């Protein structure tokens, strides 16, 4: 069918409670995940935990962190290609640190046998005393010739337990002990006559340019992964175009072959909630003079007749990119905004104050500045609130949520940890992608009344209200739907705050 | 290889405890379960 | 130290004048010119006319067309590919035919010695007495394996006059007498490993995939010549794009190093009077569905919408590929055009009918059909008109003539031999390129009034008005400028016609 | 060399002389001076 795909992790060298519980949630992540869209971070695995579910990566498009581990093997047996579209560090897209025990003895074994190719981004490795044979990689022809110079390793093993490379190694080269994990060459090893990767050392075993690792054959259906575009059975640089130019015809006719661009995939059509392009690409904003509209049931983007209406971009992009939450230094940026192209965070740091970001705590009375806003292209991520207000009073005008980004690569409305009676989200009416979560909000008392399945979009959607105040204490409590509004569930305990 | 970290860095995780690794000299956390992010800022969100 | 370029021709087997106005056609065209972005057509070229300019010829796109020539010597010495973009008859990429004299004598010398590749289409010799030294040619070498099958060609020297090949030639094959013709060969002796052409017998000899002809290299930048596109040094598949889609970002990045298509080349401005497509090309045309405007500093070639009711292309292109003239059949699918993507003809068979091609004659009231056009791709040719109206009426909202297409590549406006007595063009405003003439039109009054300056647009746009009603028959009889109008003259008697 | 165009050819030319190319197998159309175009329809 089509590759298996998780998330990855964006953590470092934080530890995700014991180590029990972090390899759980490593484990949750990364069970038979082919892609990762993010970074595959390997940190705190401990002697003996079994590491098998690794052996069905394949690609990683962020960095690889390898860190902290005193388990003797890594099986990233199958690891074609480090992508680096973000760094660890700013300088690698993989680095290797610090592996070992007490004892002084932690990884030795890390068998990326088809580790071929890394596109951006440099190498670390360090203070990995266990570590066998990856000393005797040539890395010239795995890493890119411009980020040479930046590489920094140095292998120091006194445990010396290593054995050396099976002789049909070239040059010495091994990830391992036996044959098949010699080191495999593709790039260094061509002849002049091919301008990427290749087979062999003969001028017929090039591969197609946009062959990424490698191939098994000539052209561009043969490549081991794909350098740019996926295009069903095929590595393409750019998506094909929905129409071609015609010489004979002086006009412009349509391509059977032309397909739609989304991530690093040529599809048949965009999601719908996505912004279609005339050009033929699917995109999550508008750009420069256009506008986001829908013309036929599928969001457009056209040219504003004059200056456009101010965009007010979502925390974690923009000049918001590092902020955790709104707070107190970013509020007024979002004044009189009626639409967020992005996301919004809401934490507990906001009111609190962070020093460690140089923000004061955020006056709750500002948050009143959101009652503008009756869309959000993202999701809306709640953690904390105002502990004297009942209800998300600010959010009483929002409308839609359209889930282009995710949290987690989840989650469109995610409101936890609240003291709040009720959501209060009266004006709510369509959430068009992503899931639900709604849970410890120990005193929140209506969400269940709603049918969520009304505000959906997208199949798969699907909610989790869950350990709030229960149904019981609720009920007991004289917290239910009004009498006027009997149908279909309510925002609250007033008239007003009923469904329809 | 984890050391206690400073008490001028009381808050810098948001939900677990600050750790220093001493090979890499920086300050990284320790999240309490069920958070993430480098300075245990999200609530990880399942099924 | 760019490669100078040529639009080529498409005349086949017309005769443009006598020998001579035909051979000075042929110079003006292909001067200096290094690769022809259409068809090559060497006709009629006499004996002791000197075909030397044809030296610096390097590539075609479409064909090269050798035909009835009784010059001794055609000295396309350097043409190294020729792509076939298009075809002469449906299936050939060179046609050479009946270069001979009716004394029997001909064209004697043909020394391609560059022409290593042709890309796409057949080859037919025919009828060349005079011609030898072509004889001992490999194909299969030059013509792609595909097209074989359709290549047809024979060969008959007469007199046997022309000289052994130069033994140092492979199994004595070469254009010419010395070594300097000796047959090229860059494909059938390449070892199995390269995938196409190579400069040897050697597997190091091999060329990239994405050269053409040969090449002096190993590396994709050492091609002789491009198979797809040459941006700068390098050969390439396609030109970069403009922008990109950002896998990450799920934005549009502008893609500073993307360029737009030239031919078989990528650059980032477009050549002069040339204007660029939203989908990458460059072009000088819009024949797409959009029409040309010049959008911050360049020209935009935008859709068909606002201003553009419709457009539609000219005669002998696409839907008019064949016709002579605007006729009674096709002028309906001139219907709301606003703009017409070529050129304009129309003559006396429009009127009088042609039952070789089952066209009824042309009722004048259809004309009217025409009074949407606003603008005109190529030149307007009027050759005939209807006796009693007074004015291109039909014409009354022709705003512009782009002058990319010339009669014979020279002339843009032309109206000759109408018993009209004003033009009538009072919406023509400007005349980007090409010379206008205006001659035969014995009632016509008020072309010399016209200050045609303010309407040329290129340095060297002459007019060349003759042969019409007398200004001073025109005083007499009172049919004058209005006395409103003044320098800028009048295109008829009324106000309305002021300028 | 140039042989007759059929009766079939009676009306091909515009303002010119049918001629038959026997290496062409196809008709032609020698164009009175003043006049030009495949069929010699067009003014020089
Ligand atoms: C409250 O909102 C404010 C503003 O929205 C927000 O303040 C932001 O803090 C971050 C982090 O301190 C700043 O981001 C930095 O920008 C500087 C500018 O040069 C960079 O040098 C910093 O680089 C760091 O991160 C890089 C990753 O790209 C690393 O390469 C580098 O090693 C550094 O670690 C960093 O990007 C940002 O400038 C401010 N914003 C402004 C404009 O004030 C604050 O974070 C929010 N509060 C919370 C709870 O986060
Ligand atoms: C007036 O307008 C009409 C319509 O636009 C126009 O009629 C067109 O005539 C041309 C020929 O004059 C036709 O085009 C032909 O199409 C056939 C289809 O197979 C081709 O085979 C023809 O090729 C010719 O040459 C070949 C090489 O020798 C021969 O093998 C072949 O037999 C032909 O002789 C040729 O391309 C066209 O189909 C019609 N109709 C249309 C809609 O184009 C007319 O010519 C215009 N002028 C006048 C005065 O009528
Ligand atoms: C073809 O181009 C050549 C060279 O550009 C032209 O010859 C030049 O003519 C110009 C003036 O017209 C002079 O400045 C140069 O001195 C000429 N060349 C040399 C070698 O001196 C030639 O005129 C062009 N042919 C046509 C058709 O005009
Ligand atoms: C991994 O997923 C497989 C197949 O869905 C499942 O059987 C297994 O229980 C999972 N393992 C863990 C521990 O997540
Ligand atoms: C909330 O109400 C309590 C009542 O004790 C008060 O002390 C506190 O200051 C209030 N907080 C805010 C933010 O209004
Ligand atoms: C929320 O509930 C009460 C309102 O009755 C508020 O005063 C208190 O500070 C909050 N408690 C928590 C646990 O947030
Ligand atoms: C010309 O070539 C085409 C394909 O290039 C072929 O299908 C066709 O049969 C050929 N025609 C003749 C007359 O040989």
């Amino acid at each position: 069918e089509e590759k298996k795909v998780c998330q990855g992790t964006s953590n470092k060298l934080t530890q995700l409670g014991t180590f029990e519980d972090h390899f759980l949630s490593l484990q949750r992540m990364f069970n038979n995940c082919e892609v990762v869209l993010g970074n595959l971070e390997i940190t705190y695995v401990q002697r003996n935990y079994d590491l098998s579910f690794l052996k069905t990566i394949q690609e990683v498009a962020g960095y690889v962190l390898i860190a902290l581990n005193t388990v003797e093997r890594i099986p990233l047996e199958n690891l074609q290609i480090i992508r680096g579209n973000m760094y660890y560090e700013n300088s690698y897209a993989l680095a290797v640190l610090s592996n070992y025990d007490a004892n002084k003895t932690g990884l030795k074994e890390l068998p990326m046998r088809n580790l071929q190719e890394i596109l951006h981004g440099a190498v670390r490795f360090s203070n990995n005393p266990a570590l066998c044979n990856v000393e005797s990689i040539q890395w010239r022809d795995i890493v890119s010739s411009d980020f040479l110079s930046n590489m920094s390793m140095d292998f120091q093993n006194h445990l010396g337990s290593c054995q050396k490379c099976d002789p049909s190694c070239p040059n010495g080269s091994c990830w391992g002990a036996g044959e098949e994990n010699c080191q495999k060459l593709t790039k260094i090893i061509c002849a002049q006559q091919c301008s990427g990767r290749c087979r062999g050392k003969s001028p017929s075993d090039c591969c197609h340019n946009q062959c990424a690792a490698g191939c098994t054959g000539p052209r561009e259906s043969d490549c081991l992964v794909c350098r740019k575009f996926r295009d069903e059975a095929t590595c393409k640089d750019t998506c094909p175009p929905l129409m071609l130019y015609n010489p004979t015809t002086y006009q412009m006719d349509v391509n059977p072959e032309g397909k739609y661009s989304f991530g690093a995939t040529c599809v048949k059509k965009c999601p719908r909630n996505y912004v279609v392009t005339d050009h033929g690409s699917c995109v999550r904003a508008c750009g420069a003079d256009s506008y986001e509209m829908e013309e036929d049931g599928v969001r457009k983007c056209k040219k504003c007749e004059g200056p456009c209406r101010k965009v007010c971009n979502g925390i974690g992009i923009g000049e918001f990119k590092d902020s955790l939450s709104i707070n107190a230094t970013n509020i007024k940026h979002f004044k009189n905004c009626t639409s967020i192209s992005g996301d919004l965070h809401i934490l507990p740091v906001a009111f609190r104050g962070d020093s460690f970001t140089h923000t004061p705590p955020l006056d709750p009375q500002e948050l009143d500045i959101l009652k503008t806003v009756k869309e959000i292209t993202g999701f809306l991520l709640i953690q904390a609130w105002p502990e004297n207000r009942t209800d998300l009073h600010a959010f009483e005008n929002l409308e839609i949520i359209r889930g282009r980004t995710k949290q987690h690569g989840q989650f469109s409305l995610a409101v936890v940890s609240l003291n709040i009676t009720s959501l209060g989200l009266r004006s709510l009416k369509e959430i068009s992608d992503g899931d639900v979560i709604i849970s410890g909000n120990k005193n929140l008392c209506y969400a269940n009344t709603i049918n969520w399945k009304k505000l959906f979009g997208t199949s798969g959607q699907k909610t989790k209200i869950i350990s709030n105040r229960g149904e019981n204490s609720c009920k007991a409590t004289g917290q239910v739907c009004h009498a006027l509004c009997s149908p279909e569930g309510c925002w609250g305990p007033e008239p007003r705050d009923c469904v329809s | 290889s984890i050391t206690k970290c400073s008490s001028d860095m009381n808050g810098y995780c948001l939900h677990g405890q600050c750790i220093y690794l001493v090979d890499m000299s920086q300050n990284y956390c320790r999240c309490e379960v069920g958070y993430t992010g480098v300075r245990c800022e999200h609530f990880f969100l399942t099924v």
